[PDB]
């Protein structure tokens, strides 16, 4: 465990990233669905090449009523990870607002866009329709909690923004 | 008591704010908050208290949040007074309650801002009308105020006109006001920005006050920033007045490092907006001459030397403001507007060009699309800067041709960008592929543009390509310049000879370059198949000089038969076999694009290629058939009938033999001596000798027969037509009739072929497949490589050179089934084109496809059904005369249209009660549903055709196709919907609306457009098409059938009473 960073986990309620860090943190896959309360904060340490890195993870509220110091929660991030459903098109819709908090916030950091539950058959939105990372320079990546597809994909190129190393690997 | 619950929100907050803090812990504190929140009396007092400065920064923002909180949800149970109070508190905090720029959080900017914002959207024009007079003598006091008020104005246009996070009353209230107020508004930030810049740049090189400058700076960073969150949606007027002093002053600071990023930010959101052509002219201001010297200065410093990851994310946000402001000019330019080429033009080439050379990928496939867009403008094409900047252009495509740049490797200095643009190499790989299918067309219009200097680049890369540099090459530096090399050269010529005339081709230099290739020989497969492509570029050049003839076909006969330094102790590998069908392809090229001229070696063609059969274990059977087709190719040029009848039947004698004998019909005909012949029987089970010869010798047969009904023709010209003997007659149109001279020698075989379909549909019977051995039971599956190309999947080059060969057995049997399936049904979709008449007056010939062709297309697979209805019934119907749609289309198409309805049915039914192994079978549904769906509305609609109107006049094909249509509507793909409502249902239902209509299937019709309602319901363009056919269809058959009421009345939460008044009117004349 040589460096910490911390890295805020936002997107709309039920799009699935307490599932997602539950799933690094455990391997296990929660299927009933219980809203985080503000926020939850886990340990993630991954071995590279460089070492040990730890990533403390604040894993937001996505409910406006459950949320708790939203904002506030962004205080001293050094990165950010948004999070939508690709089975709900009003997540992609509210990428943009959860994105504009972050970045007021915490200017010039890195941010990972995901689309989370691509292993569900009726896929709302279509690959073709996501342009917004491309609009303010973000990465994206296709993810799914269950299936684990690009399961450490945001989380590497994270660290090998944070730490400058494009040959960085887990 | 104040003091005392502000001590408990502090630990409070402390405790939330602890990443390390426990569960239960952070509940109590949160409840606690929320609590406090919801019915605390004295909220405003505490959060007060929190933000003061003293507090650390956490607690600052907590009381900020704590406001913003009683201002978005209690606001409307306050007072006059405690808004007031509040009000002046928050503007107070603005005016000295915060650290200074340099010294404060942005989070405590933002949660400043934030209350400001909230107060503003609760009641800011009728309560508030001296707001911006509060903003703006705030502003007056110092830097620290105006950044506060550039946060307030920024997140108040996002909140109000992007988000929209307000009641639609305050949100049309605020943003009229907004446009009411928006020169005074963009006046204060123009001035603010224009005396920042001034303040910054004064002070810019200054050891004695730094903070001053940063001070300043970043107020001028904060305004670009909040410039960008009006410029997209403001209206032009603005963005322009003051004679366009934004735009010039956002162009001069695309030369200030520290604010080059947000002035080109702002421009890029100015030249992207859309709307009328008339709002868009005034961004031609953007060409002037300080505008277009300012950019061409920023765009100068892409030197491509090193990369700093600032630099380079201000090169690609400038690059996307050039091409996003070519699009624009090439956009104005054409309506024929009063817009003129601008004077600066030049110098924009000149800046875009300087991305177009950069060692980035990305930067170059960027710019492709513009340069597209540019060399096909119908008056810039033909400017003289465009034609004297184009060849630099294709010099710097030829360096994009090469495949250099891979994050991994360290060749090219553009590795080190795709390091930080690409994850892998895969992922740059398939950018670069996607970007070299763009760059071929507009390396192409360049081309078009000027064929001399490309030609002379072309014919120096070749000779320069020629004279330079597993013992072979793999993918090696060489490979991919020859390559490049390769597609550029072919690029080039073709495009030649397209625009040059056959008086300005320089001849010399063409032939000089073609013996060049001819006499370079290399043993390798790759650079040898670069050999070959740029021979058959170059052959055009050969009709000037016929005497070349004999040398190009030694380069490519030879090359048919080419082989590694081992020939039979190792496997045959993908490149040799990739050189030989190469060579193969090139002689099918020269012989059908040159006939006349290859016509006088016929006699030594022929002999050849019959002495090169007399081997029948030399070549393989496509390249044996391939060598047919270029035969037969030249046998066209005989322009007799008689002629070529005899030449092709004295080639298919042999043929006709081994495919007319009693064993091969045997074979043919019955599935359990087509499954002991092929190989299916027994598990020696890694012996593939037994029946590979076998197959070999069947699939022999059947590609002769597919290349002599493609390769077949009668001459163009029709007194050359009827001069040989081909025109039988004229249509009643005046159209000319035509016969083919292979025709009695393919209906000869077309039996057996039909038996040989009807059996190979029979094999997928389960009874039927489970005759093969365990390792061949999955013989007539999938191909991998076509389960992963379908699949959208790609997979790294397998390196052709080594491990090249199918080590599968299971994999040759699954290419030798999947080959014969598509080359039969090949066979007969082109039979109908090049034998018409005869055969389509075949005896029973809708019976025996009806018994052979489809025979069990229940068990018949997706990935099977899909290439028998691209490749055989639509060239059948789409070329079938209308004199035989009553004897051939309409007796086929009924049960095939009845079959694949109800087949789609079920396996949508599959689809909608929902590893790769079953992702993989939707996508085939989806794309199948595709082909029929186009195979109906092709063969249907133009609206109705005479096919159309003519299988609409009979029962069974009419009932099949409106059933496909209207149920197909209820499958989940929204792109087929809005064209099968629109293209489709309604002239069915209109071609069949005089007359008797069946009493419930009216109800199953509406019912099952409300299906499409139900599925797809939030797609705009399938709500709105849906509904309109729903409303033709109960407005033009509820006044005849009164069953359709009842089907309006179980859709959920319709009222009965205003049904009566519509169906009232309705009545009423
Ligand atoms: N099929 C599928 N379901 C998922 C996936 N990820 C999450 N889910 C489901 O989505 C639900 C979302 O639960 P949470 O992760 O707690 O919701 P959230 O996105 O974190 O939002 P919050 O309410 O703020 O916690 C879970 O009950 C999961 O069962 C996925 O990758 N695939
Ligand atoms: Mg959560």
């Amino acid at each position: 465990p040589q460096v910490q960073f911390k890295l805020v986990l936002v997107g709309d309620g039920g799009t699935g990233k307490t599932t997602f860090v539950k799933r690094h943190l455990t391997g296990e896959f929660e299927k009933k669905y219980v809203a985080t309360l503000g926020v939850e904060v886990h340990p993630l340490v991954f071995h590279t090449n460089r070492g040990p890195i730890k990533f403390n993870v604040w894993d937001t509220a996505g409910q406006e009523k459950f949320g708790g110091l939203r904002d506030g929660y962004y205080i001293q991030a050094q990165c950010a990870i948004i999070m939508f459903d690709v089975t709900s098109r009003v997540t992609y819709k509210n990428v943009p607002n959860w994105h504009r908090d972050l970045v007021r916030v915490c200017e010039n950091i890195p941010i990972v866009l995901c689309g989370n539950k691509v292993d569900i058959k009726d896929r709302k939105v279509k690959a073709k329709s996501i342009v917004f990372h491309r609009k303010k320079n973000l990465q994206y990546y296709d993810i799914s909690a269950k299936s684990n597809y690009n399961f450490e994909k945001p989380f590497l190129w994270l660290a090998r923004k944070l730490i400058g190393d494009p040959n960085l690997e887990f | 008591q104040v003091n005392a619950l502000c001590e408990q929100l502090v630990k409070a907050v402390t405790v939330m704010m602890d990443p390390n803090s426990t569960q239960r812990y952070r509940l109590e504190a949160l409840k606690f908050c929320e609590e406090f929140k919801e019915k605390c009396p004295i909220c405003v007092p505490c959060g007060l208290r929190l933000a003061e400065k003293t507090q650390v920064a956490i607690v600052r923002h907590f009381g900020l949040q704590i406001l913003e909180h009683v201002v978005k949800f209690r606001w409307n149970g306050m007072s006059r007074l405690e808004k007031v109070y509040l009000k002046n508190s928050v503007m107070e905090l603005i005016a000295n309650g915060t650290l200074n720029i340099l010294e404060e959080e942005n989070h405590i900017k933002d949660a400043l801002s934030r209350i400001v914002v909230e107060m503003i959207k609760r009641e800011w024009p009728q309560h508030w009308p001296d707001m911006l007079i509060e903003l703006d003598t705030l502003s007056k006091q110092g830097e620290t105020q105006t950044e506060l008020v550039m946060f307030i104005l920024l997140r108040l246009a996002e909140d109000v006109v992007t988000f929209q996070t307000l009641p639609p009353q305050r949100r049309r209230d605020i943003q009229q006001t907004l446009t009411q107020n928006m020169e005074r508004i963009f006046s204060f930030l123009l001035n603010t920005l224009q005396e920042n810049v001034n303040k910054y740049q004064q002070v810019k090189t200054d050891t004695s006050q730094e903070s001053k400058a940063q001070a300043n700076c970043r107020v001028g960073v904060a305004a670009l920033n909040t410039l960008a969150g009006y410029i997209d949606w403001v209206s032009m007027s603005h963005i322009t007045a003051e004679n366009c002093k934004l735009l010039e002053i956002l162009c001069l600071l695309l030369n200030e490092q520290e604010l080059q990023l947000g002035a080109a930010e702002c421009l890029l959101i100015a030249v992207s907006r859309k709307g009328k052509l008339e709002d868009r002219k005034p961004l031609m201001v953007l060409f002037g001459d300080v505008a277009m010297h300012y950019i061409l200065s920023a765009a100068q410093t892409a030197d491509g030397g090193g990369l700093v990851e600032k630099h380079y994310v201000f090169l690609k946000r400038l690059c996307q403001v050039l091409c996003a402001l070519g699009n624009q000019l090439c956009a104005l330019l054409g309506a024929d507007s009063d817009v003129e080429t601008p004077s600066n033009f030049g110098k924009y080439l000149e800046s875009f060009l300087a991305f177009t050379t950069h060692p980035s990928q990305f930067l170059r496939s960027s710019t492709q699309m513009t340069w597209g867009a540019l060399f096909r403008h119908e008056i810039l094409s033909r400017d003289p800067l465009l034609l004297a900047i184009i060849p630099k252009y294709l010099r710097a495509s030829m360096t994009n041709l090469v495949k250099m740049g891979f994050p991994s490797k360290t060749d090219s200095p553009s590795c080190e960008y795709s390091r930080f643009d690409f994850d892998s190499d895969e992922d740059f790989n398939a950018f670069f592929n996607s970007s070299r299918a763009q760059q071929g067309e507009v390396m192409r219009l360049a081309c078009r543009l000027d064929p001399k200097t490309s030609f002379q680049m072309a014919g120096e890369w070749l000779k320069y390509q020629l004279s330079t540099f597993s013992l072979c090459s793999v993918f090696s530096p060489s490979f991919v310049q020859w390559e490049a090399m390769t597609l550029f050269l072919e690029s080039v010529i073709t495009q030649m000879f397209r625009t040059l005339n056959r008086e300005e081709i320089p001849v010399n230099d063409g032939i000089e370059l073609l013996q060049m290739v001819l006499n370079f020989d290399t043993k390798d497969p790759l650079i040898l198949s670069c050999v070959l492509t740029n021979v058959s570029a170059l052959f055009p050049f050969v009709t000037y000089r016929p005497e070349f003839l004999p040398q190009v076909f030694s380069k490519l006969f030879s090359s048919v038969t080419f082989e590694t330094v081992e020939e039979s102790k190792a496997p045959r590998t993908r490149a040799v076999r990739n050189v030989r069908r190469h060579a193969c392809s090139s002689i099918i090229k020269m012989c059908r694009d040159y006939p006349q001229l290859v016509l006088p070696n016929f006699d030594m063609l022929y002999n050849h290629v019959k002495q090169l059969l007399s081997n029948e274990l030399l070549l393989t059977q496509m390249e044996k058939c391939a060598l047919m087709e270029a035969l037969v190719l030249i046998s066209n040029q005989f322009k007799n009938y008689e002629r070529q009848k005899v030449f092709l039947e004295e080639l298919m004698a042999p043929v006709a033999s081994i495919w007319l004998s009693q064993d091969m019909h045997r074979v043919l005909s019955d599935v359990d001596a087509f499954i002991a012949y092929v190989g299916t029987d027994q598990k020696d089970p890694g012996l593939e000798d037994p029946c590979g010869l076998n197959r070999a010798r069947m699939s022999f047969c059947v590609y002769s027969i597919l290349g002599v009904v493609k390769r077949t023709c009668w001459p163009t010209d029709l007194e050359e037509a009827k001069a040989g003997g081909f025109v039988v007659g004229y249509t009643s149109s005046g159209n000319p009739i035509f016969r083919n001279p292979c025709t009695e020698q393919i209906l000869k075989l077309l039996d057996n072929l039909l038996a040989l379909i009807r059996t190979h549909n029979t094999l997928y019977a389960p009874e039927m497949l489970a005759k093969m051995a365990e390792p061949f039971t999955k013989a007539l599956d999938m191909l991998d490589a076509e389960k992963s190309a379908i699949l959208g999947l790609p997979q790294p080059l397998l390196e052709l050179n080594d491990s090249p060969v199918f080590k599968t057995v299971l994999e040759r049997m699954q290419r030798f089934f999947s080959t014969l399936y598509e080359n039969c049904f090949h066979i007969l979709g082109k039979a109908g084109p090049s034998m018409q008449q005869d055969f389509y007056t075949v005896e029973d010939l809708a019976t025996q496809l009806l018994s052979s062709a489809f025979v069990n297309l229940n068990n018949i697979p997706d990935y099977r059904l899909r290439p028998m209805l691209r490749v055989f019934v639509k060239p059948l119907v789409l070329f079938c005369p209308p004199e035989h749609y009553e004897a051939l289309v309409s007796p086929i198409l009924g049960p095939l249209f009845t079959y694949l309805h109800m087949r789609l049915s079920q396996k949508w039914q599959v689809i909608n009660q929902r590893e790769s192994q079953e992702m993989l079978e939707e996508q085939l549904v989806r794309m199948l549903t595709r082909e029929v769906m186009d195979l109906i509305t092709v063969c249907c609609v133009s609206e109705l055709t005479d096919l159309g109107k003519c299988l609409m006049k009979h029962e069974d094909v009419c009932t099949a196709l409106l059933i496909t249509a209207f149920n197909s509507l209820a499958w989940k793909d929204t792109l087929s919907c809005q064209r099968t409502t629109s293209q489709l249902c309604w002239p069915l239902l209109k071609q069949v609306l005089s007359g008797t209509l069946l009493a419930d299937a009216v109800t199953w019709l509406f019912t099952s457009v409300l299906k499409g309602l139900q599925m797809h319901g939030q797609h705009d363009g399938c709500m709105a098409s849906l509904v309109h056919l729903a409303f033709q269809i109960y407005e033009a058959l509820r006044p005849r059938y009164l069953e359709i009421r009842a089907v309006m009345e179980q859709i959920p939460e319709i009222q009965k009473d205003s049904l009566d008044q519509f169906d009232c009117k309705l009545l009423n004349p």
